């Protein structure tokens, strides 16, 4: 099927399959072997035409995924041999070679905090590379892939900041006021359809070190408690987040900070169906589902936020998030307050 | 009937998603695919299983599935010593979120090998929880593990 799948055509410049193969082949079949397949299939009745088609495919796929050569000396070697071979023929007038080898902290308000947090979350999210997702699915750990590491650390720092911001207040009433404010922030994040930061803030509210403060939830407004319950119901684990998914489907326009559950889904689709069939050929529908699920995320990386923000104020908030507290000190403080 | 909330905890790359899938089907996006209606010890029951593939990194989601979760599969791979070393902090975090020394869970080895079953059983006995080993690919000693956790919940 390898020779059967590579047969994607370009009429001197012209598909969906082609895009899928070039983006998703690295999941199953290593790319160096694919490049060797192209070089070997190069040498073949009046078919300098298809040799040009091959050169155009190489140029296309190297230009679309320019990252296929940072971590892969083997692919670099084989494509260098490929361009040297075409340059060493001399025919076909392929200039593809010469064109190829070249103290108070938050005086803000609810909506403004939500919008600045959303702007940070979107800027850190937008830096995530699909090959980072590949490395997450295969390797099993984000590690060695900085963009999503920064995204997950962003969410963790948001939750930590929420917890320590609630616990930094003496008395259950002061903490309850902080809880009202964060519930309103979560409401505005739901209105803005930023569900990732919504998860971070809600879990900071629903964290065990915070949920145990009964006096504070006693002073918490009944409407606030109702909203918090509805939000926890929204981000709950039941039925692989079916409520979250119903909303996510029912959202539109700029709904698109997403949750790491997509990561989950990817991993699921990776192990549900096999990479390769026992025939020796690999079955594409798995890679098609994966490819469209990733292109969804890329398309989300494309759009623009509706709200704007102050870059320096973003810097101040980012500096507010980078504290150094562990679950140990957080629990020690929550215990010290009840 | 009775509904049991199961959570599959462990490091990535051990196959916990592959095992969880091998339990149910023979499309995870929908809510159906992580729910299995099966009959245990005479009576029917509903297994609401939750894999923790991408959710480990987020502390908030970690606490949500630990607070909602009723039973836990602390999974590791027999060919990875570090995967076996992480189970300790898994158990300690679960203890802090549940505030109890008697938490329903079951230790599972999965997939030569660098962990010997004697070590894992010594740890499982060290904190009074059953221990089973599986092969997600062929033998699928899976129903025994999940149903062991179900019985651990029922007998809490």
């Amino acid at each position: 099927l390898l020779e059967k799948c590579i047969q994607s055509f370009d009429s001197a410049g012209s598909d969906h399959m082609l895009n899928m193969v070039l983006a998703m082949h690295s999941w199953v079949l290593p790319s160096a072997d694919l490049a060797a397949r192209l070089l070997t299939s190069y040498q073949k009745d009046t078919q300098e035409l298809r040799r040009l088609q091959i050169c155009h495919l190489v140029r296309y796929w190297l230009m679309r995924h320019p990252e296929v050569m940072h971590q892969d000396p083997q692919l670099e070697e084989v494509i260098g041999r490929f361009w040297a071979t075409v340059a060493r023929e001399g025919n076909s007038a392929q200039r593809r070679l010469g064109d190829s080898s070249d103290l108070l902290f938050d005086h803000l308000e609810t909506g403004e905090l939500a919008q600045h947090l959303t702007y940070l979350e979107f800027r850190s999210f937008q830096a995530i590379t699909p090959q980072d997702l590949r490395s997450y699915v295969l390797q099993g750990s984000v590690r060695g892939c900085p963009a999503l590491e920064g995204s997950v650390g962003l969410s963790n720092s948001v939750s930590r900041w929420v917890q320590v911001m609630v616990l930094s207040r003496p008395g259950p009433l002061q903490r309850a006021q902080v809880l009202d404010k964060f519930i309103h922030v979560a409401q505005r994040l739901h209105q803005l359809q930023n569900f990732n930061t919504l998860m971070a803030v809600t879990g900071g509210l629903c964290h065990s070190a915070i949920s145990r403060l009964k006096d504070s939830h006693a002073h918490l407004s009944p409407d606030s408690t109702k909203a918090l319950l509805e939000l926890t119901e929204l981000l709950a684990s039941h039925n692989n987040y079916a409520r979250y998914r119903r909303t996510w489907a029912g959202c539109a326009g700029f709904r698109l900070p997403v949750l790491g559950v997509h990561l989950k889904d990817l991993v699921s689709l990776h192990e549900a169906q096999p990479d390769r069939l026992p025939d020796g050929r690999l079955h594409l529908p798995k890679l098609n589902n994966l490819y469209l699920r990733l292109q969804e995320l890329v398309a989300l990386q494309g759009q623009h936020p509706p709200c704007s923000a102050n870059e320096d104020l973003l810097h101040l908030l980012t500096l507010s998030l980078d504290l150094f507290y562990t679950e140990d000190e957080i629990y020690e403080l929550s215990y010290a307050r009840e | 009937m009775t509904e049991y909330k199961l959570v599959v905890v462990g490091a990535g790359g051990v196959g916990k998603s592959a095992l969880t899938i091998q339990l149910i089907q023979n499309d995870p996006t929908i809510e159906d695919s992580y729910r299995k209606q099966v009959v245990i010890d005479g009576e029917t029951c509903l297994l609401d299983i939750l894999d923790t593939a991408g959710q480990e990194e987020y502390s908030a989601m970690r606490d949500q599935y630990m607070r909602t979760g009723e039973g836990f599969l602390c999974v590791f791979a027999i060919n990875n010593t570090k995967s076996f070393e992480d189970i300790h902090q898994y158990r300690e975090q679960i203890k802090r979120v549940k505030d109890s020394d008697d938490v329903p869970m079951v230790l599972v080895g999965n997939k030569a090998r660098t962990v010997e079953s004697r070590q894992a059983q010594d740890l499982a006995r060290s904190y009074g929880i059953p221990y089973i080993e599986t092969s997600a690919k062929t033998r699928q000693g899976v129903e025994d593990a999940f149903y062991t956790l179900v019985r651990e919940i029922r007998q809490h």
